[PDB]
């Protein structure tokens, strides 16, 4: 029933501050706890702190304390976390989650999490992707099944999300991890296998989304 | 002029503060997680609310004493007199030692003032009774007397006390330590009371263990059939860094 | 803070076998220990809390046990969908600390890759760049060789690979190699191909095309 919806990913300069939201919805009671966890490669899952919006009570981990301040708007059921003096090591996916325990103010373990927000700490400027169709042809058919996709290229930072037919097509889809190009920009592929017979009747649009640059692109992949 | 008091009023957002601390304390101390923090606030509020600020008893806090029962290591207890800050810094560094404020009930009410009016069931944020000038039996005073009694009784083996060398008479019988804590040290369990006398900023190079107030304290403790050690802490800063490593 | 140490680092089991994940706490954490499951591109999923107690809507397959400094997660009738990184978390001592993780990999039978190739987009060519994409689809194991040939001339240092995570259903992998050249360099050559070696293949497979 409960659902946490966080703000989108974004780039930040070293030394600047970031503020990630977390809109809760369908909460049973007024006394709840919103934990905060970040996930970085190397460090891993690090506990940050909690908040009890009614009590306006915060408890932080010593490592982050001083930089982290968790606030909350009790009416909109939205928790916020602000992290300042950002370093390269603060490049991570920041999660929120509902705190569980014997009491309603408890936040020991967490069952419902947010989608996560990839904050990237970099002095390099953001760059929107360039979407190119991987059109199906004679060459991309493997015995009655055609393959097609899209190529999102020259973008920074991560992430770039790709869906098909506005989420209507999921079967057969493979979205590859991005590669770091020599230029420092990222490049990603997303392909799908579909019936070779139904290339004439069916339409296939890839939906690219790059929240750091506010770049949404839809590209219809026509056959060749 | 009716219910006009001298001491400061109840701390702003006293209910929110007590709960916030109770939640935070149970998170840190896993043995006290059984405590319902709402129940603690109920037993706390019910003690002083709708009751006259100058006529509080120990039975008012009796229900709170039950909710906040705690079993700290009794051989690792640290008392103090007019050295709250440094005593806490010591226990914050060396974690196996406990002061009164490192318990739940002490943690909740430390540096907080509170009282309530007789007629109404509302908290008094305007003023509260001063111990000396107004009323001795005030919510805060009666609370601290009750918890300090239970805490002092619970102690055993070698109890410690951290005194202040600079502040005039080092030991003070009229203080909460001298009156309550010292008199509740049960000799069945308690064996020794070592006194740590803290100096100023390299002012006194003399020995403060020969101070007549310590000799009094010695005599008081000696008549309870308890040993009395006494040491000089000439460098407080190095002492804190010493216990660290 | 307490250091959670899980073992082994990675674990490779077939569907139907019993995966046994370990978790060691540097100091005793009573029974205040939770288990999580993180699938690719998702938030952690709470399996166990209080050492042994399962969460709502968690199969009886997953089974937590142990106390103090030694805990265990047991996945009885393992499935391909149980491909994930599993974490533990103490909540006896503040702050909370997690383990480094234990990645469970699924063993399946060998499967040869379907090879597809895509020429550069006409939109891209007007830009100036020209990217040729090879695609190995649904194979196992991960070890797969790709070689770009331009007029049967083995290319070197102008392409990038990317393998997918293990599939939840098939337990297979996919690869995407991408030869990137300028239009100037692209227009010089005619035949573009990519040769693919793999265990499942009896001999290398080549998809190719010409400009036309
Ligand atoms: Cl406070
Ligand atoms: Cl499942
Ligand atoms: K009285
Ligand atoms: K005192």
């Amino acid at each position: 029933q409960v659902q946490l919806v966080q703000s989108g990913a974004e780039v930040k300069k070293p030394g600047s501050s970031v503020k990630v939201s977390c809109k809760a919805s369908g909460l049973p009671d007024a006394t709840y706890a919103i934990g905060w966890v970040r996930q970085a490669p190397g460090q891993g899952l690090e506990w940050m702190g909690r908040i009890i919006p009614r009590l306006d009570a915060e408890h932080y981990a010593q490592k982050f304390q001083g930089r982290v301040t968790i606030t909350a708007d009790e009416s909109t059921s939205t928790a916020y976390m602000e992290l300042s003096s950002l370093r390269s090591e603060d490049t991570a996916v920041y999660y929120c989650a509902r705190g569980l325990g014997y009491y309603l103010y408890s936040s020991y373990y967490f069952d419902i999490w947010g989608q996560g927000t990839l904050v990237t700490v970099s002095s390099a400027s953001t760059k929107g992707p360039s979407v190119f169709p991987l059109a199906p042809s004679s060459k991309s058919t493997s015995g009655g099944t055609a393959a097609l996709g899209c190529l999102v290229k020259d973008y920074f930072p991560e992430p770039v999300t790709v869906s098909w037919n506005s989420g209507a097509l999921t079967s057969g889809v493979h979205t590859f991890p991005a590669v770091l190009q020599s230029s420092g920009l990222y490049s990603l592929s997303s392909v799908v296998t579909v019936p070779s017979s139904s290339l004439g009747t069916q339409t296939y649009i890839c939906n690219v989304n790059h929240k750091p640059s506010n770049t949404k692109v839809d590209k219809k992949v026509e056959p060749k | 002029w009716r219910q006009q008091w001298s001491g400061p009023g109840t701390t702003k957002r006293f209910p929110e503060t007590v709960l916030a601390r109770c939640v935070k304390y149970t998170e840190i101390h896993p043995e006290m997680r059984h405590v319902d923090c709402q129940s603690v606030w109920d037993a706390f509020k019910g003690a002083f609310i709708s009751k006259h600020p100058c006529d509080i008893t120990e039975e008012d806090y009796q229900p709170l004493m039950k909710l906040g029962t705690q079993t700290v290591p009794c051989n690792k207890i640290l008392l103090w007199s007019r050295i709250k800050d440094l005593a806490h810094q010591f226990t914050q560094v060396q974690r196996d030692m406990f002061t009164l404020e490192d318990t739940l009930l002490g943690y909740l009410a430390d540096d907080l003032t509170w009282c309530g009016e007789f007629a109404t069931s509302k908290i008094n944020y305007q003023s509260c009774p001063d111990w000396r000038k107004d009323c001795s039996n005030n919510p805060v005073s009666v609370f601290w007397k009750t918890v300090s009694r239970r805490f002092a009784e619970a102690a055993c083996d070698v109890v410690h006390v951290m005194l202040d060398g600079s502040r005039s008479k080092i030991f003070d019988k009229d203080s909460t330590f001298g009156s309550v804590e010292v008199h509740n040290l049960q000799p069945e369990k308690v064996q020794t009371l070592e006194a740590w006398v803290i100096h100023g900023g390299r002012e006194d190079s003399r020995d403060l263990c020969q101070d007549p107030t310590i000799k009094e304290l010695e005599s008081i403790i000696s008549k309870r059939n308890i040993q009395f050690s006494c040491k000089n802490i000439y460098r407080p800063d190095k002492f804190l860094q010493c216990v660290k490593n | 803070e307490i250091v959670m140490t899980q073992s082994p680092a990675t674990l490779s089991v077939s569907p139907g076998e019993r995966a046994t994940l370990s978790c060691r706490a540097s100091q005793s954490v009573s029974s205040n220990l939770a288990w999580y499951q993180q699938k690719p591109g998702q938030a952690p999923r709470l399996l166990i809390y209080g050492a042994s107690t399962r969460a709502t809507g968690i199969p009886a397959r997953f089974s937590g046990s142990g106390s103090g400094t030694e805990f265990t997660l047991t996945i009885s009738s393992l499935q391909s969908e149980d491909f994930a990184v599993y974490y533990c978390q103490q909540y006896n001592n503040w702050p909370w600390t997690f383990g480094q993780g234990t990645k469970v990999e699924i063993k399946r039978t060998v499967a040869a890759p379907s090879v597809f190739i895509f020429p550069p987009s006409d939109e891209q060519l007007k830009s100036g760049t020209a990217s040729v994409v090879c695609l190995l689809n649904n194979f196992y194991p991960r070890e797969a060789k790709v070689q770009w040939k331009v007029d049967n001339a083995l290319q070197s240092g102008n392409s990038q690979e990317s393998v997918t995570e293990q599939d939840s259903k098939d337990s297979t992998y996919s690869l995407s190699s991408t030869l990137t050249l300028s239009k100037a360099d692209y227009e010089k050559h005619k035949v573009y191909a990519c040769e693919v070696t793999h265990q499942g293949l009896s001999s290398p497979v080549t998809k190719s095309f010409n400009r036309g």
